[PDB]
């Protein structure tokens, strides 16, 4: 009613139209930055995957580790909600994984659902684009503590970046140092017998495509933080438009009381 | 002060501060009764203030080219400058300078916003001097806030724009000024020039200050005739330019 | 009003009287209704800020003898178009021209906002379904060249569909076409003023706006008259 | 022979003919001819020279992995890939093999000093 | 390397050099961003369990 | 509205309706610029159950026959609460929201789902 | 406070001091909206700092102790001074969060953060 | 007849209009709502009016008839405007019979409506 | 005896919103937030009171012990109601001694908070 009131909710509003116009803006700037890594991401892929491919490398039949990317930035619509159901989703048919999470926003979507899973957590991310360091020793540390080489199945869950304007929650295996041994035409290849190449091959892909669910997770993300952004500086927007009309009212009310106010007051 | 503007000659006068007088004025007349306006100020508190602010003038030849030049001043509540007499006043002078506690804090003093600032006058009273290296450093400030505010939380940076951040936090800290310490035309050119021209975007932030000294008396000890010849002529020769050029990035090398 | 007002009624003349500013014919009105005593209204108007008005524009006109046509100035208070003072005199207002520091900071002389200025006039019935068409058309395309920036901005120009890089290509074009040197302005640019003609102006948009003068480059459109000075101008760029 | 040569980051050669590329497996110098036998091969770090007939590119090689595919084609794999044209003008080799090497922490800064009185051969 | 490290850490470790050794003149805005990370790391039991080192 | 004059049990389903109600408001604003995906799943359950409270007070009348085009209701006092009360125990979360716009009380809302169904 | 009236070394701290509290009240619409995390290295820096000399400029009263309970203290000038400027000069980064609030002048600050291990 | 006609038209609009609001996405493309999304469209277009053009009470009802009960959801937008005369010619020739007799019953029986029906999907078919 | 179990509860609940407003944007929650957060959605819900019930000061000064020192954070939310009726049919049985006490007496010995901490232990586990 009071025009101070009306005054600061004009302001947060502007303010907030501000902080999201700007988020929209901070996103395309980062927009070309996705498409570098997220076509360099699926390059590798083609490349680290054709061996597979080849190999026939399919799982052991002979207990999970489940993978979950996304960030610890959040404001970029269901980024982080729609891969919990995926990954929920996932979890109906094997309930009995373990759960290590790569970024604070599903961390918590599935803390919030799983608790008694998750026994390994990554932060610090979403900041940059996403980076082989990062991935390598977060592999380090998935082999370290967490046994990653004893697993009858890995799984990796991200969101794979289909468009500019939408995105679908997807998952990939990681084969271990069995699995790529046992794999039928393993034998087409001359692979020299005397290193482990099945070890380092994987520890290598193990690291290696994780890097490439997070450059394409991260791209998908950059353009939810841009559609989201979009949509949310707009509402702002019409809310200001809005409320723009509704202080200019309270401050001519505000203006013509006063001076009544004052005429009446001499009236005598 | 009209004695002067009268007689060919000139004087600034300062009306310290017309809010305090436009409330003196607002007593006699609700004390005489009479008739009241918005916020109990006479209904002519306009014609108060433009009554008074139109006596400063420039005059024509035929009556002796003399001037009275006003400096008004009006207190705002909350940097409200949209309140009943600060707008009166806004649209009766020829500009504003708008000062901002937020800046003050801050440091940057004077605390001049550049965005909300203006000469009406603009370049046409400006020493050509200084125009010829000044001009365009508002628009720069200009481009500079947004960019500022927009790399606050744009941690990705362009060579472009990360660039033109330095160019920015220079050119407002060559601002910053004392007080009591007005400097002449001839010492503000050779110093905004450095500044623009990017020879300052090198030198740390901290040491800026201490840059206006050892370079002012640098110059004045060394490079003494292009200051005396931009005093006494207030323009720049190609020459004249290329000789500050020189005698800029000679000190910024030294130092 | 009143020496403008002769010149319709007794010399017969269309008349042109500016009114800078309007606004302060409305807060002086508001000053000696304040002194005289009468209790304000709305805002600290005075009672009458529409018949005032009125005793005043009404007298802006066309009669039989002519016209006297109105270029007022109006400054609008605290921003607010619903403020008594502008809302009671855009009652009264016909069409706006907004100049624009915007159109200005773009070397595009006489700075009017092709978008922002309106006029009640630009309806078939006046202006002829000829005039009305290519004058949407103009502004239809000027539009969704606005709207389109900020991917021209950070994703560059390459990234258009198919349609929408000719337009804004012409949208480009029209936008240099609507600049004009002014035959009073010469005295300070040197550039020989033109006269544009309505007639021409609509032709000269609509040739444009059918794309029979993509091929020429942009440069030229910029500041001149007419379409034949465009071919006269760009005929002068090869050389 | 066709290659793709792919970088995390950047992505040199993808799908197009080199005729003869040139990498440093385990104890092994291949130079993957036309034709060669599927093979699947540690790339140490080192020179991997692409050979386009009458030419040829040396990279410098953070590590990675080579296949030769059943379809002959070659999948060089890297973390980091230069051309030789700027790879450095620094010199801070020796600045880190007696910084490393020194200290007896002690996993890994010994670990770190095995690549680099290594790598600067050349 | 055993009894410790990893192939991709050990492939890490000599990934650095390049970038590292690369003339500042062109180590660029994005080279860096891949030379140094923020993550940290916490175990969970249960709801949390252990320390949050860094990585 | 106390509970010694109405019953403890009909004053707990009111003061909760209200409860929910004043949570959709405190998230009104928050929901209109950023939308539901930036919400706690908690909060969003509870916006998606407080919108179909607040179309479930809504209801037909009589005398407004010749607005709404639907016949008039009048629900009774304790239908109205045991109705509110089941909401509120979530037993219908599933249903489509417009089942519960212009009905009388529990039974209307799942025999006009039905006709929503095919 | 001017340095001509109060000496440059006072006027010196007392200027950094509210340019420093200046910056803490810039950076929180930040912190809202990014967290701590996507701070300057520089900024974590001077916003740590700003906490402690925000919390240093409580002041336990004499006539106060009715409500704190704490023992009145009274700082002198010089002590004041010497003290915001050594935490300025980053001389107390490692010290606590709690140990620079509602006591006296710097040694005071002392005794809380070591009394607060046992 | 009007009334008949226009069967919760009013009350639709309001809830389209409102369906478009949700409509801001995109990448959740919907099919269950999205045939009232055309209706709209086509509604909306239909009830556009050049100004100076009052149609008679009877020039009203077929149009309507062809909006509400969908006889318009494949013709396209930039041609409804000339949909509406096209289909008023045809009726004045053609159907003057129901023309009149809307016009003096003020109702529509059942035999009328009928009749209005397939002298509608008649002209859809011609079009 | 009210003022020793109820200082800074007030500045306590204060730090509460600050804290609630700090969730508003949903993060992480660590040892610190996680901590105040659950203990003052507690403090809050045990000083609702309904309305014709006032309570004397022997009543309060046990719920507000049982609250403030955390005997009441991993207690569900939503049943505090009932411990407010539970917690003081117990102690009107068996430590009658200090309802007695506390009322009389008007303050709080080291000995008298000693048996308020045991109590409220001891009716923990139900």
């Amino acid at each position: 009613a009071t025009l101070k009131e009306v005054e600061m909710r004009l302001k947060s509003i502007k303010n907030i139209e501000k902080i999201t116009k700007t988020m929209k803006i901070v996103a395309s700037t980062r927009l070309s930055k996705a498409e570098k890594a997220k076509i360099s991401a699926k390059k590798m892929d083609e490349a680290e995957q054709l061996f597979y491919k080849n190999a026939e490398t399919k799982n052991l039949d002979v207990k999970e580790l489940i993978v979950a990317i996304t960030s610890d930035k959040g404001l970029c619509g269901s980024i982080h909600s729609q891969l919990a159901k995926a990954v929920r989703r996932h979890l109906n048919d094997q309930p009995n994984a373990d759960i290590v999470t790569i970024g604070d926003k599903i961390k918590m979507q599935l803390l919030r659902t799983h608790p008694n899973n998750i026994k390994l957590s990554i932060n610090g991310i979403g900041k940059d684009a996403p980076t082989f360091q990062e991935s390598a020793l977060i592999a380090d540390k998935l082999l370290s503590v967490m046994k990653a080489g004893t697993y009858p199945k890995i799984s990796i869950f991200y969101n794979d970046p289909v468009s500019s304007l939408s995105f679908e929650p997807s998952e990939k295996p990681i084969f271990n140092a069995k699995t790529i041994e046992q794999s039928p035409s393993f034998g087409k290849f001359e692979i020299d017998t005397d290193a482990n190449v099945p070890r380092d091959l994987f520890e290598y892909t193990l690291a290696n495509q994780m890097l490439t669910a997070m450059a394409q997770g991260y791209a998908a993300e950059i353009s939810a933080r841009r559609n989201a952004m979009d949509n949310a500086s707009k509402n702002a927007g019409d809310m200001i438009n809005r409320y723009s009309i509704l202080y200019n009212r309270t401050r001519q009310a505000v203006i013509t009381n006063e001076l009544v106010d004052i005429i009446t007051g001499a009236s005598s | 002060g009209e004695w002067f503007r009268d007689n060919g000659k000139h004087a600034l006068i300062v009306y310290d501060d017309l809010s305090k007088q436009a409330v003196a004025y607002r007593q006699l007349s609700l004390l005489l009764r009479r008739p009241p306006g918005r916020e109990a100020y006479p209904g002519d508190v306009f014609y108060l203030h433009s009554r008074l602010l139109e006596r400063a003038a420039k005059l024509s030849e035929k009556e002796g080219s003399g001037s009275l030049t006003a400096l008004p001043v009006i207190e705002t509540q909350g940097g409200d400058v949209s309140a009943y007499i600060p707008t009166n006043v806004i649209s009766i002078t020829d500009g504003q300078i708008f000062l901002e506690a937020e800046l003050f804090y801050k440091g940057i003093r004077p605390a001049i916003n550049v965005g909300l600032s203006v000469s009406r006058v603009g370049s046409a009273a400006q020493v050509k001097a200084l125009k010829q290296v000044a001009g365009s450093l508002k628009l720069f400030l200009a481009q500079y806030r947004e960019v500022a505010a927009f790399a606050q939380f744009g941690s990705d940076l362009d060579a472009s724009t990360k660039q033109t951040l330095v160019r920015g936090e220079r050119l407002t800290q060559l601002l910053k000024q004392n007080q009591y310490s007005p400097l002449a035309t001839e010492e503000q050119v050779p110093l905004i020039y450095a500044g623009v021209n990017g020879h300052l975007d090198g030198i740390e932030l901290s040491r800026i200050g201490e840059f206006e000294s050892s370079f002012l008396s640098y110059l004045k000890s060394n490079h003494n005739e292009l200051l005396t010849e931009i005093r006494e002529k207030g323009e720049l020769s190609k020459e004249l330019l290329a000789s500050l050029k020189s005698a800029t990035e000679s000190f910024v090398a030294t130092f | 009003l009143t020496i403008a007002e002769y010149f319709r009624d007794e010399e017969g003349q269309d008349v042109l009287l500016f009114i800078d500013n309007i606004f302060r014919f409305t807060q002086a009105g508001s000053e000696v209704s304040a002194l005289l005593g009468r209790i304000p209204s709305a805002v600290g108007y005075q009672p009458t800020l529409a018949t005032d008005m009125g005793l005043l524009q009404e007298r802006i006109t066309t009669t039989k003898k002519g016209s006297v046509t109105s270029v007022q100035a109006v400054y609008v208070p605290a921003d607010d178009l619903t403020d008594p003072a502008p809302a009671t005199t855009f009652a009264h207002l016909d069409a706006t021209t907004v100049l624009s520091r915007g159109i200005s900071e773009l070397g595009i002389y006489p700075a009017v906002d092709p978008l922002d200025s309106k006029s009640r006039l630009l309806d078939a019935a006046v202006v002829g379904q000829e005039h009305y068409d290519v004058a949407s058309k103009v502004q239809e395309t000027l539009q969704t060249y606005k709207s389109l920036q900020d991917i021209i901005a950070i994703l560059g120009m390459d990234e258009l569909s198919e349609q929408d890089k000719l337009t804004v290509e012409r949208a480009r074009k029209i936008q240099r076409f609507l600049s004009q040197p002014f035959a009073v302005a010469e005295v300070f640019t040197g550039i020989p003023g033109k006269l544009v003609r309505l007639k021409d102006t609509v032709a000269s948009f609509k040739a444009v706006l059918e794309g029979k003068y993509d091929n020429i480059p942009e440069h030229a459109f910029y500041m001149v008259g007419g379409i034949e000075d465009v071919v006269a101008k760009a005929e002068k760029l090869a050389a | 022979l066709k290659l793709q040569f792919a970088l995390p980051h950047e992505t040199l050669y993808s799908g197009s003919e080199v005729t003869q590329v040139n990498l440093p497996a385990k104890s092994g110098r291949i130079g993957v001819l036309a034709n060669h036998v599927p093979t699947v091969e540690q790339l140490l770090p080192g020179v991997v020279e692409v050979m386009e007939g009458s030419n040829s590119k040396k990279f410098f090689i953070s590590g990675g992995f080579a296949t030769v595919q059943p379809d002959s084609q070659l999948c060089v794999t890297a973390i980091e890939a230069f051309p030789l044209e700027s790879f450095s003008q620094e010199n801070i080799k020796n600045l880190l093999a007696e910084a490393k090497k020194n200290v007896s922490e002690a996993a890994e800064a010994a670990i770190q000093v095995e690549v680099l009185e290594n790598l600067q051969s050349v | 390397r055993k009894a410790g490290i990893s192939y991709a850490a050990y492939l890490n470790v000599a990934a650095q050099a390049i970038r590292s050794s690369l003339k500042t003149e062109l180590q660029t805005a994005s080279v860096l961003n891949r030379s140094q990370t923020d993550a940290f790391y916490t175990q969970y039991k249960n709801a949390s369990e252990p320390t949050p080192i860094t990585k």
